[PDB]
């Protein structure tokens, strides 16, 4: 066919879906009926359900009326057709509202009628502290591959801002991982920090070992490890740490996260929190 | 969930629940979707106001009371929601301790209802709209 | 008419390591608090044994005295 | 307990210790950072190791009050 | 394909799906079940 017999058709589905000029029932009612002659018309209640909340909205406007691609059985069609918005909508226009917009709909010939049986839009869109961090960090974690475990990899090179892989240990991890905000801590950040350096208030001692209070933790909270603080960790929900473990000679495994079970005999019981506010 | 100490896990575009039943582009669809990323997924009603009802016979608690993430419903027909179908939020963040609540997901006049907005509790947007408590 | 009512609880036992062995408490076990504005003892009335490798246990204490001061 | 509580811990005159413990970890300390030490287990390897530049005297847990 | 088979009428032919590998994952229809191994409302059928 010549695709205009749906396109010359669509455009009704675009004046009565993309342009609401000024919005109200009366301009609703038309463009109600409008459909109910082109749709799959059950599907005119599934064009209702999408409709305007007058006195919050406004006109809703199709510009930049883009379309490209079909693809044809012979007589029924499928078409995608990347309708822009323009949006000033009551008082949301005091800021407007926008969008980018894409719509693979679909049609059929039946008794040379035409009926429309996809709808779709896609709307397309360009408009704690320490816990935070933890979480940011657990869902880079599988991007973050390229950095590799070392006993003291203390690199001066940043991690996040390289695409090249680095040897970096858990307490460098931690500075760097501190550091891309407005804290700066102290390197290299070994073991003495946590005592000299005051960032810190201790939340359970070391030389006790509870399975029962892990539940009670929050996520962020530093896990320490081995016997004279050989490595530490950070604590995630669900039962989980997040640190780096290997073989000692510099092993190339990458960053991961592992289960508590069977490293909690190697826990030591000290725990530690952050604190922002009061600090200098 | 309160175990992740008011971190709410992750925004999403793009996940689906197998509680599919009706238009999967509804405001309610969006939200028994998104609550699915609390991993809490509700039996289906079209209408936001039979969530109400609907909330009772399937065994949750119902009132007033703010809690991160969880769902806002505006009854049929108020301040805040269209009468038509009802209308509803996921509420990213609870601000103040009570008073503004920050939302999305948010359809309102929103065609699609992707977007966010702060609702004042103190004033009739948010005196008028209703939380479900859900069960274990 | 009711007389005076007993006071009691539940009280959290913590050791300084899991346990060894299936060990014991006693009913009529006392409990007692150091501070000096709240002198009044605590007794059991039912046994109870912790489990071998526990490390917490939630027992019932019941006040001797009986009034306010519970 | 045994870990932790045998440990025949004992310090010089000069602040420099000695110390051995019921575990195969034994460290021993002269005039300025200078040590020495000796252990078995892998998890305490890094207490006597000598990658790169060694492990710092900071890093003994024995080393503090 | 690099010769575009001429398929004749009638003959059920097959098409025949070599691969080493399950992620991949394919679409077809049964009767009932719409989308996948999972739906059931109303959403689809059987194609073929």
């Amino acid at each position: 066919a010549t695709d205009k017999e749906a396109k010359d058709v669509i455009d009704k589905f675009i004046d009565n879906v993309f342009n609401f000029d000024v919005l109200t029932k009366e301009r609703i009612k038309e463009k109600d009926e409008e459909i109910k002659k082109i749709t799959t018309d059950d599907m005119y209640e599934k064009v209702v359900y999408i409709r305007p909340y007058v006195g919050v909205i406004q006109s809703l406007n199709p510009q930049h009326v883009q379309y490209e691609s079909f693809s044809n059985n012979g007589y029924d069609i499928e078409a995608e057709l990347s309708f822009r918005k323009v949006s000033y909508l009551v008082d949301k226009g005091s800021i407007p509202t926008d969008s980018l917009s894409t719509l693979t709909v679909h049609l059929v010939e039946r008794n040379q009628e035409l009926l429309i049986d996809y709808f779709d839009e896609i709307q397309d869109v360009l408009y704690p502290l320490s816990t935070i961090l933890a979480l940011d960090l657990n869902d880079n974690l599988k991007s973050l591959s390229n950095i590799k475990y070392m006993f003291k990899g203390a690199p001066k090179e940043n991690p996040f801002g390289t695409d090249k892989d680095v040897y970096i240990d858990t307490y460098n991890l931690l500075y760097w991982l501190y550091l891309g905000e407005d804290e700066e801590l102290a390197y290299p950040m070994n073991i003495n920090y946590f005592f000299t350096e005051g960032r810190f208030f201790t939340i359970f001692g070391k030389g006790h070992k509870y399975k029962v209070d892990v539940s009670k933790f929050i996520v962020g909270d530093i896990l320490f490890f081995g016997r004279s603080d050989t490595n530490i960790g950070i604590y995630v929900g669900d039962g989980e740490f997040i640190s780096m473990m290997g073989k000692f000679p510099k092993d190339e495994t990458p960053i991961g996260k592992y289960k508590l079970d069977d490293y909690w005999n190697e826990f030591n019981g000290r725990v530690m929190r952050f604190d922002e506010e009061v600090y200098i | 969930l309160k175990k992740y100490n008011g971190k709410l896990p992750k925004h999403d575009p793009s996940f689906v629940q197998p509680g599919n039943r009706h238009y999967k582009y509804q405001c309610t669809w969006y939200a028994y979707n998104r609550r699915g990323q609390l991993g809490i997924p509700v039996p289906l009603w079209g209408d936001a106001a039979d969530w109400i009802g609907g909330a009772k016979g399937a065994g949750y608690g119902v009132g007033r009371t703010p809690k991160q993430g969880a769902c806002v419903i505006w009854q049929r027909g108020v301040q805040g929601g269209s009468p038509q179908y009802g209308h509803v939020a996921f509420v990213e963040k609870v601000l103040d301790g009570g008073k503004k609540i920050f939302i999305s997901e948010h359809n309102y006049a929103t065609p699609n209802g992707y977007g966010t907005r702060t609702i004042d509790m103190s004033s009739a947007i948010g005196k008028n709209a209703q939380f479900i408590y859900d069960k274990k | 008419k009711r007389q005076s009512k007993r006071a009691y609880g539940d009280v959290t036992i913590q050791f300084y390591q899991p346990l060894d062995m299936r060990m014991y408490i006693p009913a009529g076990t006392t409990f007692t608090s150091t501070r000096q504005e709240y002198p009044q003892q605590f007794e059991t009335l039912v046994d109870y044994y912790a489990e071998p490798d526990s490390t917490e246990i939630v027992v019932e204490v019941y006040c001797k005295e009986t009034g306010v001061a519970g | 307990v045994y870990k932790y509580s045998s440990s025949l811990y004992e310090i010089l005159p000069s602040l420099n210790y000695k110390y051995d413990d019921g575990e195969g970890t034994s460290i021993r300390t002269y005039n300025g950072k200078s040590f020495f030490s000796m252990t078995s287990g892998e998890e305490e390897k890094p207490q006597a190791t000598d990658f790169y530049t060694g492990t710092e005297y900071q890093d003994l847990f024995t080393s503090y009050y | 394909f690099d010769d575009p088979m001429m398929a004749e009428g009638g003959k059920e032919y097959a098409i025949v799906i070599i691969t080493e590998n399950s992620d991949y994952t394919m679409w077809v229809g049964t009767r009932t079940k719409p989308k996948i191994d999972k739906p059931n409302e109303v959403i689809s059928g059987n194609p073929y």
